[PDB]
């Protein structure tokens, strides 16, 4: 019986191993992230910290809801409309800091 | 070496400069490393030498000195 | 005056707060994820621990 | 379409969605039809707009 628990012991040890390193680059990329908004962009308007309780799901649609909206908005600035397209890229996301 | 691959994990974990992380700069002060940083940044020197720690062996380390100290 | 201010106060208003909105929202939903993982990785330390 | 993921078509469809708030303004029906499909569960609501 142990043995046989030992089994389930590795795989979850392979499991947690993997969950780790993604944290680990996750962590990585989140601090260029934040350094990019430490200049005077969290406070008060980037991070909002009220909106910590939802998921991805509804914060990634409102984001593509608003940004339908942005882009109308920003016709006229074709640099900052250049911001705002390019960094509709949400593989990118700093980019939408910079904007 | 051992003792820069230290202050890379601590820096890029952190942001903080690799001046700033000296053997004495102690994390949550020096380095600002709040209590998900501190956690994050044991995991990722857990990664670096692909090695564990005891909950209480890596809680106990709390500055650039007794972390090289325990990975070493 | 009024029609200068009001013109300015409106464009403001609304590109603050759509831009806010957008920008905020994968802000926060990189964080929360991030703070989730972290959790996830807590809990299967201590189960592979125990 | 089959060729990417679900988290990538939902993007899109609130991404085109938004722009057809901003548009629908101008006719009653079509604005309708969208302020009764937006609603996720109801896709023949979306078909029907
Ligand atoms: P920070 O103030 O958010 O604190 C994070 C934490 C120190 C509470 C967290 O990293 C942590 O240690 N959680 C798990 C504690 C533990 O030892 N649990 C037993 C195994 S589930």
């Amino acid at each position: 019986e142990m043995e046989n628990v030992q089994k389930k012991l590795r795989k979850l040890e392979r499991d947690y191993y993997q969950i780790r390193e993604q944290v680990v680059s996750a962590k990585a990329g989140w601090c260029a992230v934040m350094r990019m908004v430490k200049d005077n962009g969290v406070e008060r308007r980037l991070h909002r910290r009220e909106l910590a309780y939802m998921e991805g799901g509804a914060l990634r649609s409102m984001s593509d809801k608003a940004l339908g909206a942005l882009r109308l908005a920003v016709a006229d600035n074709e640099h900052l409309r250049d911001a705002l397209r390019l960094s509709e890229d949400p593989k990118r996301p700093e980019r939408k800091v910079q904007f | 070496t051992i003792e820069e691959r230290v202050k890379k994990i601590i820096g890029e974990q952190l942001g903080v400069k690799q001046e700033e992380v000296t053997n004495n700069a102690s994390f949550v002060e020096d380095l600002g490393a709040d209590s998900l940083d501190t956690v994050e940044l044991v995991m990722a020197l857990e990664e670096e030498f692909d090695t564990e720690i005891p909950d209480e062996e890596a809680e106990k380390i709390t500055t650039v000195q007794a972390a090289i100290d325990y990975i070493n | 005056a009024i029609r200068v201010t009001q013109s300015d106060r409106d464009l403001f208003k609304h590109l603050i707060t759509e831009a806010t909105s957008y920008v905020s929202a994968d802000y926060m939903r990189h964080a929360n994820e991030r703070r989730t993982h972290l959790d996830e990785a807590l809990a299967l330390r201590g189960e592979l621990f125990g």
